[PDB]
């Protein structure tokens, strides 16, 4: 069954699906010459980028989800204290705002990890940052994001730029990705990752979770967290030095390859 | 002559409102010692001071609120020279202008029936008709088989909320329809989901 | 080719396959409103969960596998 | 719509695509008994390896 | 709770470009260059509040390393 | 020998959730927090016996740095 | 003790560019005597002064700008003390530092064409291939049958601007084609459109 004129793997736009008597293998061909989903008896090829899953597919409908960050200055202290251990936004007998001090004492803050408004306490993990004496006044890690559009037909670079320069007021950083979906229809969505300048849509998008029984190979991998039992690497820079500075002049790095040493800088 | 000027008056954009949640986009501070932000919710005669000490972002969201209630939000950046007591007293800060907004109403369903698809020949497939009233976008609708009390809830529609909602793919039988609309906010990850408002009346679908 | 009373990008539970002369691109949709395999010439969307290959797809026939500590 | 002597669960290599009043879910099957694209109404199963995109 | 993922695979994965995800889990890893803000121990990272209980931590951003 | 993988991507990939795999190979890894027990050299890790590795930030039990 | 204070120099947080409209995010005033805010654009050859009454919002929309023309933005609040002549002199204003941005270009159609496949049985479906050169985020394309003296322009394609645009389902009469680009301002409601560019050639749809 096929559109008139179209043949399996033909340049002209059309569709084709039928038998290959000699090979006794079903065949399918759909799409243009440049873009197509072609399935022979041994391989399935999809030229056009494919999106699998839908935004917010596996969310809790009983309760939403949200993220927030807090930073509180919380001691009238003579000496540097030990960082809190209780994951509560007001820590164990620990103030939430900079109090008044006597001349001898000083002020120490902590860059508190992400706060969960629903639980009003530190999300699982992400303990409190190192306590540093507060003197005077106190780039962002690339992350995943999504946005809702009232009436979406295609990717909108202007809308994404306005989004970043409105929420974060600083514009996107490298490897940032934003997915835009039409309000009233999460099924229709567009995702693009900002690298260098402008947005480049990826060749494939997944919205849930990926499970692979075997191995994975890629040119490079970026993720907000990882848990690896065994890791083998020749060189390891710092994230900021690694991505922010191509020459890797500034660093705080380890070098497994060649001479092995520790450099603090 | 040395001084520490107060932060400029906070300016709030339109209040994006979802049930039990809120989103406020404000201006960018300019003073050199801004260390926190706060908002004074006013529901009726009750005032709640919600304070956020995170200056990194320029958007905020109140986690908890009362459904379907008009509010009043006034925000303000505060310097280091402002203490907890001073902030509570609203002394030494520039408070934002008044703004009025109302909360949203969770979706509610009026009816459910089985209708055969108008066709030119053959037995048209059944299509479920449900009338929906409320405030949301891309509300999700589910079903539960009534044969047993342990049957799973199966999603069948996440399209935009309309006065009348139709969808197919429902096997013949009796079902209890469940709805809980969703409404997002500009913020990257904040999504608002209401409770489940199931239909008290069981309905059956047949050819 | 489609099931009667079915249209692409619709909440019905039919199959649609053909040439959309309006946009001059082939179209496809298999599934209900939620779980579907919808393809437009520009982009393909697969709502339902997808599995590729089978377990032990490349297992050695002559010898099995095992682990011990 | 299907090639003659073919069923969604048959071991015969063929094409089968159509509705199922039992579940009202479309069903699609294309391929032999060991290399196939079995699209259950709820889960999409592919046996043969898949290539996404083109190099450059 | 048991959760059904979006993708299941049983052979191997190849990506000419780059793969990005919120977080990663893998038994083994063979890399060439790494740029990371902080490094933890798997036992501490999996456990809640890692910095409460961590065998060895290095903060590359703060140029610090700690061994108990 | 040579083998055919499960599926191949000729461009980049985006995963809004978590990705799990038996083992990972890549050139550049730009993360923000990693939980690792034992780390060897790339070549040493690829070796049959990692005991001959140049460095080891063993953390699961030993929790000590040893440079060979 | 008595003294006068000039408005604090503001900081332009960000500027979003439209090939006819400009959106700027700026800090908030902090002085009581502030009455209005003014801006000083620079075409590169002639300096143009623009001011907007009211200081309620943190954003502005500069209109009537020359497309494909980079501009420099510098402005600040002027209080009741500042006079019109003094404002023109810009002596005591203490304006903000200049910032340079590039103003986008309106869409244009490089060529107009239409081709269709010969068919053994039936009729080849007409299709229109038209190649653009614009940079608008999403553009709409209209058509009008030129055979009649006067016909109403009709939209046929709505979507993202592309090097090549394909659409069909159009009648047989000879047509004239105009193309316009629409770019959404940070505010969802407001959208900046373009002057309609029309292909001088007129062609029959390939039947």
């Amino acid at each position: 069954i096929y559109t008139q004129g179209k043949t399996w793997g033909d340049t002209k736009s059309g569709i084709w699906m039928g038998m290959d008597n000699v090979t006794a293998k079903p065949k399918l061909d759909i799409g243009n010459a440049t873009q197509y989903i072609r399935y022979d008896g041994n391989i399935l090829r999809i030229s056009s980028e494919v999106v699998i899953g839908t935004p917010n597919g596996d969310i809790d409908i009983q309760t939403g989800i949200q993220g927030k960050q807090t930073v509180f200055i919380y001691i009238i202290g003579t000496s540097l204290p030990a960082k809190p251990t209780s994951p509560a936004y007001p820590p164990s007998g620990w103030s939430k705002t900079p109090p008044n001090r006597t001349s001898n004492t000083q002020n120490i803050y902590c860059s508190t990890g992400t706060l969960d408004p629903v639980t009003n306490q530190l999300v699982s993990g992400t303990s409190w940052s190192d306590v540093v004496q507060w003197s005077g006044t106190e780039q962002r890690g690339p992350g995943m994001y999504s946005l809702a559009i009232a009436n979406l037909t295609a990717w909108n670079d202007s809308q994404a730029n306005s989004f970043f320069t409105s929420n974060f007021g600083s514009g996107p950083v490298k490897y940032d990705v934003l997915t835009e979906y039409k309000s009233g229809a999460p099924g229709t969505a567009f995702t693009r990752q900002w690298n260098g300048s402008a947005w480049t849509s990826p060749a494939m998008v997944l919205h849930g979770d990926m499970i692979v029984n075997g191995t994975v190979t890629a040119s490079k991998i970026v993720a907000n967290n990882a848990f690896l039992s065994q890791i083998g690497v020749n060189i390891i820079y710092d994230r900021a030095a690694a991505l922010s500075s191509n020459p890797e002049g500034s660093y705080k790095m380890k070098i497994d390859l060649q001479n092995g040493y520790i450099h603090i800088r | 002559m040395i001084s520490n000027n107060a932060p400029a008056k906070m300016v709030l954009n339109s209040v994006l409102t979802g049930y039990t949640l809120a989103y406020i986009q404000h201006s960018i501070y300019s003073d050199y010692d801004v260390i926190g932000r706060s908002f004074w919710l006013k529901e009726g005669s009750n005032v709640t001071r919600r304070d956020f000490t995170g200056i990194d972002t320029f958007s905020v969201t109140i986690n908890n609120l009362k459904p379907t209630t008009t509010y009043e939000v006034q925000g303000a950046f505060y310097d280091s020279i402002i203490d907890s007591e001073l902030l509570n007293a609203q002394i030494g800060i520039n408070l934002s202008d008044k703004q009025t907004f109302k909360m949203k109403s969770a979706p509610r369903i009026t009816g459910a029936r089985c209708e055969s698809e108008p066709v030119d020949v053959g037995v048209g497939a059944p299509i479920v008709y449900i009338d929906t009233t409320g405030e949301a976008d891309y509300c999700t609708i589910e079903l539960k088989d009534n044969s047993n009390a342990n049957n799973p809830w199966v999603k069948y529609y996440v399209g935009a909320l309309m006065p009348t909602i139709m969808f197919g793919g429902v096997p013949i039988g009796s079902y209890k329809v469940r709805i809980s609309g969703q409404i997002s906010l500009p913020d990257g990850v904040t999504i608002d989901s209401s409770g489940y408002y199931e239909y008290p009346n069981v309905f059956e679908v047949r050819y």
